[PDB]
């Protein structure tokens, strides 16, 4: 890999540098490349890789979604050549990170929170990948991100407190998931609430080192709730 | 859109 | 070229998708192939051009000014690194845009709005190579953005009325380059002075077509005269 | 009155101090002290005496929107009370204003733009009251508002550039006024459109002095027939 | 009064209508004409009561700053005069406020929550006229609302836990009146720092009710000792 | 609303 | 100036 | 920094 000469502590360097810069491509290669060294990742390692990533398909889905809706308002070949180049990127990029997890993150070992860190990525993308797929593979991409918010959400209600922020971040997704990717908006709504009242219900689990994390987040499942209700 | 992290 | 077997008109089409979909590398790439068509640009593609270039190089040089902060406050080598490998990226998209301008745009013949237009871009490229270049280098860059900002300058005082958009954005920009690159913060004011006030003085010149485009960069050259004095 | 004792030009720098403090309606009751001095106003402070009465005034009848609004979603006498409370002092505001425009202001002499802005003046707050009046007496209002309006608009094409700040400011609340009034859509457009297009065609005419003000009220013709069509 | 012939419900019922409208004038006089049918307020009238006089003496409070500004920059009568004028106002609301809470509110019984509710308003009350007080008197005002600060500390301390939005709230302004009016700002800071690391340690006694409310001021603590360190 | 000046 | 509530 | 366009 191009990556491969450079020792992994600069790696991790570099990628804060380039987070600063807002350079999240660049970030996502640094963080793709500390990962291949094959060491665990910490939990502030973690949350580079996941802002790289997340911010790079962020703009291809935003992308994406202008062409998708200026072709289906066309309804000559050309918004469709360029939406499927979007898509393609788009696509290509889910691919690396679903391999990354596969191949060298998720494990059946270490901590309850790594495990659903990283399977909580896992249904993600393959959500985005649901998002552009159509007919035979679209059900099956989700049914493989079903599975994987599924298995992270049985580890989180077992060995994570209501108000942690990565339970919470993941039945958010999840229940998002539902509503626009399963059209199950009762489980979405049913998920939600939920989710928020155990939050609310042990409350006084919150952490003073993610509080702030977990009260942004309990607000958004509010905010969905209000949206779809 | 609806929210997600 | 990569876009040597698509249709002009379908790279023109996608630029403008790209546009919408603020994907300014993919609509550089596709504007540069148009270019090379070898046919002269509409008023209209010029500016998709020029837009494109400008959000890519744009986003480079910000990013370069991060990194060139970290790096001279921390006065190991991965901030250097980084920097460098930033600086020659954002080095090679003004080599595109200048060799462009030279090979292909750049004649002596067309409009005098065109001939002002590339060479106030071909000034402003070079303006971005000196932000980066260093000693022997820096001053004969800086010549040859000098030079080309005041031919552009000779054209528009004889060809143009004072509140036409481009005479005015050249004369904005030359002004910055006397301060910011030519370490001559009078000439910087003088010329933004004159330019503000020979636009007052024959404010009847304003188009129907461009004026919103006028008044705002009068009121970005009283901008830059409040942060200058 | 409570400012007889105060020279009129003390009275004219404290409205300039309470227009700094945002204090609007101290504002206006210097500049009602300064017009009763019997001096007729400079533009200046024709602007001062507009700026204080549009702000109490545009208080009052943004609190009577809201109390109608809670009173017709209603339909306790409490909401009802209140709403003619705020009604109340809103009318006593509007017959303040045209009190002093009949007694003091209006005049069968001045400058083109002195009369045309003070019946604009007198259109406008014949046209708050509309808003709030009902039955026998609102037809009356609007006549009084019309006649206003169209008599300032008659000095204002016969005397005044098409880019007029004031002629075109004039033309776009008689524009909004048989909309929202005189419900004649269809006059609110044609005048708008009409008043926008002259003023293009003629924007050779805008005043160095003004021509800001002119071009923001362009645009927001422009807006309002977006809005409308 | 004016205010005495209507109900204490309608009282209320037009201070929740006057809010809505933003007339804070009108509410605040509405709640001062419920406090005086001589009834005990519940929470949620004690919190319209106070956010009605805030909003009125916020506005006079930064009105006199920036007639203060002008007048200390100007070293003619009349921006002292005018300066004067809001400050009798001003002075006139925090007495207004001071006086139904000798009057009326502050008792000898109630929540603890009650009396430090109460208590604060007349510290901050006895602050607001201690901003604009003069020599001989604002050495008195300080010490009155110290003694109001500090009982009402005293309280919260006993009675209600660390992360209550009252206490956090009365440890902000006393520390900003430490800042501001006693010229201590290491009491400032440390009051601050102990009251944020006070509700961290004991984060788990957030309340479902109110820990939006806590978790906001327990972030302008922080924003304060920002400012100071 | 409409816009006013 | 400095945050009070 | 000082406009440009
Ligand atoms: O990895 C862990 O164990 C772990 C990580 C964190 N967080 C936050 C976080 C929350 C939820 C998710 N999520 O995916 O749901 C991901 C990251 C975060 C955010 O940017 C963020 C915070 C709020 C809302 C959205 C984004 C951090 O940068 C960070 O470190 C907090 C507690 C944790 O336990
Ligand atoms: O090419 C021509 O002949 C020509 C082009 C235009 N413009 C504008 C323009 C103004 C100045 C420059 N400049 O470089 O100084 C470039 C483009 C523009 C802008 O985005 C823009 C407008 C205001 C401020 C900054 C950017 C258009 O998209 C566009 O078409 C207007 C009159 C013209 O004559
Ligand atoms: O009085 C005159 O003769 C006269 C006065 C001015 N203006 C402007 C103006 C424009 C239109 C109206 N209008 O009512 O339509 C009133 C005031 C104004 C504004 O705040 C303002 C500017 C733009 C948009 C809205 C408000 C001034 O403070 C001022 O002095 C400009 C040219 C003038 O000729
Ligand atoms: O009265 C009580 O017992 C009581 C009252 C409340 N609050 C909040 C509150 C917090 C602190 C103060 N303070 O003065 O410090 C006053 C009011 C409030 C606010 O607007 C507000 C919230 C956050 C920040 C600033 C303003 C309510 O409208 C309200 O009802 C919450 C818990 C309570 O126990
Ligand atoms: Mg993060
Ligand atoms: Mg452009
Ligand atoms: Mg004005
Ligand atoms: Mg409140």
């Amino acid at each position: 890999g191009a990556m491969g000469s450079m020792e992994r502590a600069s790696l991790i360097q570099k990628a804060k540098l380039a987070e600063q810069a807002e350079r999240y491509e660049d970030m996502a290669a640094f963080m793709k490349g500390a990962v291949e060294k094959g060491e665990e990742l910490s939990c502030e390692e973690r949350n580079l890789l996941s802002v790289a990533y997340k911010n790079v398909v962020g703009g291809q889905r935003a992308a994406w979604r202008v062409l998708s809706s200026i072709e289906q308002k066309s309804n000559g070949p050309e918004v469709r050549e360029y939406r499927e180049k979007v898509e393609t990127e788009l696509q290509g990029v889910c691919d690396t990170v679903l391999g990354l997890l596969d191949s060298h993150l998720i494990k059946e070992a270490g901590d309850a929170e790594s495990r659903v860190f990283y399977l909580k990525m896992k249904g993600d993308y393959y959500r985005y990948l649901a998002e552009v797929a159509t007919g035979d593979d679209k059900k099956r991409i989700i049914d493989s991100a079903r599975s994987a918010y599924q298995e992270a959400m049985d580890i989180s209600k077992k060995e994570m407190p209501p108000t942690n922020p990565i339970r919470l971040g993941l039945a958010l997704n999840f229940s998002v998931f539902h509503y626009e990717i399963a059209n199950s908006p009762e489980e979405a709504i049913s998920l939600a609430k939920t989710t928020f009242d155990e939050a609310m219900a042990d409350l006084h689990t919150l952490s003073e080192d993610s509080y702030k994390d977990s009260t942004l987040i309990m607000q958004l499942l509010r905010d969905n709730l209000t949206l779809w209700t | 859109f609806p929210a997600t992290v």
